[PDB]
C-alpha cells in the first residue's frame, strides 16, 4: 500500500 | 468487522462550513486509504478525494479543491471532512469508504447535509433503468472512455449496489471477482471498455441502483446509474 496514492 | 461510524444529519446555511466525521474501527486505521464520496439527487455519484491516515497524505477530485478538506485523528480513528462556502450544490448524502486494495468494500452510513476534467475517465450506463419480474435474469452495461486495464493485468472496473435507503455496496471487484458475501447469482464481464453486469434469479433484494466505477486514476469515476425495479 503506497502512501502516496491509492492507485494501483 | 470493518465498522465506519459517521456523524449525524446537518442542517445548515448558505455561506457557512461543515465538518462531519467518520469514525473507524474494526481494522488498522493507519494502513488504508479513506475515500469520500457524494450522492446527490439527480447526480449519482461522485467522488470527492482520499486520505492515508498513515502519511497525512490526501488527494482531491480537482473540482472539489477549494471545496473539501479532509484530515484525519489518529488518536480517535477518525476521518474528516470539512465543506466550505456551502451552497444548494453541497446539499447531498456523503460517505466515507475503507479502500482495500483498491476496493471500497466498507461504507460508511452517510451523513446528510441539507442546505436551506477533459482527461477524466467519463464512466457511461445507456440504461436509465431495468424493470424486471422476479425470477427474470437481467444485464446492465457500462462503458470507460479509455481502458481500464492495468499493466498489472488487472482492469479496475467495479459495480455497486445501491439498495433504497442503503449505502453502496461492493458487487464485483476488477471486472469479474466477486465480492465476499454478495451471491454468485451476480457476475461480472467485460473488454476493457465495456462492462457487463448479469444478475441471474432476479429478487426483491436485487432493488436499487447499479452503479460502475472505475478504479485506475484519480479522480475515480462513477457511471450515471442504472436503476432496478421489479415490475
Amino acid at each position: 500500500i503506497n502512501y502516496y496514492t491509492s492507485e494501483p | 468487522e470493518v465498522q465506519l461510524q459517521q456523524s449525524g444529519a446537518e442542517l445548515v446555511r448558505p455561506g457557512t462550513s461543515v465538518k462531519m466525521s467518520c469514525k473507524a474501527a474494526g481494522y488498522t486505521f493507519t494502513k488504508y486509504w479513506i475515500g469520500w464520496v457524494k450522492q446527490r439527487p439527480g447526480h449519482g455519484l461522485e467522488w470527492i478525494g482520499d486520505i492515508h491516515p498513515g502519511s497525512f497524505y490526501s488527494n482531491y477530485n480537482e473540482k472539489f479543491k477549494g471545496k473539501a478538506t479532509l484530515t484525519a485523528d489518529t488518536s480517535s480513528s477518525t476521518a474528516y471532512m470539512q465543506l466550505s462556502s456551502l451552497t444548494s450544490e453541497d446539499s447531498a448524502i456523503y460517505y466515507c469508504a475503507r479502500d482495500y486494495y483498491t476496493n471500497y468494500g466498507d461504507w460508511g452510513q452517510g451523513t446528510s447535509v441539507t442546505v436551506s476534467g477533459g482527461s477524466d475517465i467519463v464512466m457511461t450506463q445507456a440504461a436509465p433503468s431495468v424493470s424486471v419480474t422476479p425470477g427474470e435474469s437481467v444485464s446492465i452495461s457500462c462503458r470507460s472512455s479509455k481502458s481500464l486495464l492495468h499493466r498489472n493485468g488487472n482492469t479496475y472496473l467495479f459495480w455497486f449496489l445501491q439498495r433504497p435507503g442503503q449505502s453502496p455496496q461492493l458487487l464485483i471487484y476488477r471486472m469479474s471477482n466477486l465480492a465476499s458475501g454478495v451471491p454468485d447469482r451476480f457476475s461480472g464481464s467485460g473488454s476493457g471498455t465495456a462492462f457487463t453486469l448479469r444478475i441471474s434469479r432476479v429478487e426483491a433484494e436485487d432493488v436499487g441502483v447499479y452503479y460502475c466505477m472505475q478504479h485506475l486514476e484519480y479522480p475515480y469515476t462513477f457511471g450515471s446509474g442504472t436503476k432496478l425495479e421489479l415490475k
